[PDB]
């Protein structure tokens, strides 16, 4: 009887902090995003009613969590093996790929940026063997990447961390592009507790 | 849903 009413507010509390996380993520305020992430992670264990609306946002939160820590190779979300958080965002984007029922036309353009980021970040951290592994296992070998696909290995062979290709890559615009992509496939409905807090403090 | 939608990393 009371289990649903707990599940009801649990969805509410979960969807409120998912909104504040994107809003903090959009403003490049990853400290509060990381704090809010831990709150949502603590809600994962709680009874959340099986609603497809929250499963979609949890996967979006999964991807953005791995991107925010994508420059920190001293941690791994898929801990069973050792996968850089950007390799982690690749598999999550592939789980977002199937469950969100997307045509690959809209997805593959974003999967370019993540696989590109997964290799470049490994280059800037001087783990050159790691970069080429992601480079062969995930990079497309299609024409659009063929210019950059050939560009990266040459740098990894030369250990040329000063190549413009590596230093023109800005991680901030990479995250923000991944945000509006993942966010465009969710609806901007205002969370119920945010509306209900607006009425009280007025 | 504890590692099903894992949001937090694990420091190596």
């Amino acid at each position: 009887g009371e289990a649903r009413l707990e599940e009801a507010v649990n969805r509410w509390v979960l969807k409120f902090y998912f909104h504040e996380a994107l809003r903090a993520f959009r403003g490049s305020r990853y400290g509060d995003f990381r704090q809010i992430r831990d709150i949502m992670q603590a809600l994962l264990v709680r009874p959340l009613g099986k609603e497809h609306t929250v499963s979609r946002l949890l996967r979006v939160m999964q991807c953005l969590s791995r991107i925010e820590e994508g420059e920190n190779l001293d941690c791994s979300f898929d801990m069973e093996a050792e996968l850089t958080p950007l390799e982690s965002a690749i598999n999550v984007l592939e789980m977002i790929k199937t469950e969100f029922t997307l045509t690959e036309a809209v997805v593959e353009s974003s999967r370019k940026l993540v696989k590109e980021a997964a290799v470049i970040i490994c280059i800037k951290n001087k783990e050159f063997e790691k970069a080429s592994k992601i480079l062969k296992k995930h990079m497309s070998k299609d024409p659009t990447t063929q210019k950059l696909r050939n560009d990266l290995l040459n740098i990894i062979r030369e250990k040329n961390l000063a190549h413009p290709v590596i230093q023109n890559f800005s991680y901030e615009t990479f995250q923000q592009k991944m945000l509006r992509f993942l966010e465009s496939h969710l609806d901007d409905a205002e969370p119920y507790l945010l509306t209900m807090a607006k009425k009280a403090l007025k | 849903r504890i590692p099903n939608y894992q949001l937090s990393p694990t420091k190596l």
